[PDB]
């Protein structure tokens, strides 16, 4: 109906709880590796964020697959910093991890994400 | 928090 | 690090994706039963929003049910409001449903929305 | 979008 009220702070609130869930390492049902790392999520949480992982989880076959390998030349800190960028809205951008995170992002397909990299990386040529 | 989306 | 950036509408963008997937039935992974209705949802979503079925999740046999069944005395309908309110922001509070919407929403342990239902009812006496 | 938060 067109007759809602809307609470403001609720999508955030769902995402800081959903944060605490990761970090308590509750339902999470997949583990992304990464080279030598591996980080435990939810698929729908990375469905939800990215283009690749929307992909891999609504594919019939790797759907069901409790561990996804992510291509060699993906950095783990890169990957890092966006899973945590998914789970909060915050982005940890430095100078000596942007080149790193534009390229996970533009693998990972989060085009909000490639687009402030390009923007800060345009500011300092 | 309410308001009027 | 205290130097991230934000993105405003990442959470609300999350929320979007989470019910677009609930809508296309991609990935749920509970029924919750309300008399003779069936619903189904994210186990992650429903915890993040009720505290509830925050409970119910994180206890060590019940995480594993894929049907919870909730008591009779709850309302289809005022489930169903409050459901699409974890999924949305948005809560279709009418004359004709807020007695059922508070009740649900006291069971359910949902504080803001038992607040606002409670401002509501006072203001029509 | 994006801000500091
Ligand atoms: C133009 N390219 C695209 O649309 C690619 C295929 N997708 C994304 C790209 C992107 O940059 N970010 C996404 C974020 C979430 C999602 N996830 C979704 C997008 C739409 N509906 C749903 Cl149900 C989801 C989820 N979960 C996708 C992208
Ligand atoms: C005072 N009573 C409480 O704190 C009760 C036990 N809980 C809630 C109550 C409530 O009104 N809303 C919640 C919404 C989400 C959640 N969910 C959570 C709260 C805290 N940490 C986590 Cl990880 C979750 C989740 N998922 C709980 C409540
Ligand atoms: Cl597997
Ligand atoms: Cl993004
Ligand atoms: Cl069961
Ligand atoms: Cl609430």
């Amino acid at each position: 109906a067109d007759s809602c009220i809307q609470f403001t702070r609720h999508a955030s609130d769902v995402l800081l709880n959903l944060n605490r869930l990761r970090s308590r390492d509750i339902l999470t049902d997949v583990v992304i590796v990464v080279s030598r790392e591996q980080f435990r999520a939810h698929k729908t949480v990375l469905m939800a964020c990215s283009g690749l992982f929307y992909s891999i989880f609504t594919d019939q076959l790797k759907c069901n697959l409790s561990v996804i390998n992510l291509d060699p030349e993906i950095n783990p800190e890169g990957f890092c910093i966006l899973l945590d960028f998914m789970y909060t809205s915050r982005l940890n951008l430095r100078e000596g991890n942007i080149m790193a995170v534009m390229a996970t992002a533009m693998y990972l397909q989060m085009e909000h994400v490639v687009d402030t990299c390009r923007k800060f990386i345009k500011a300092s040529e | 928090a309410w308001v009027i989306p």
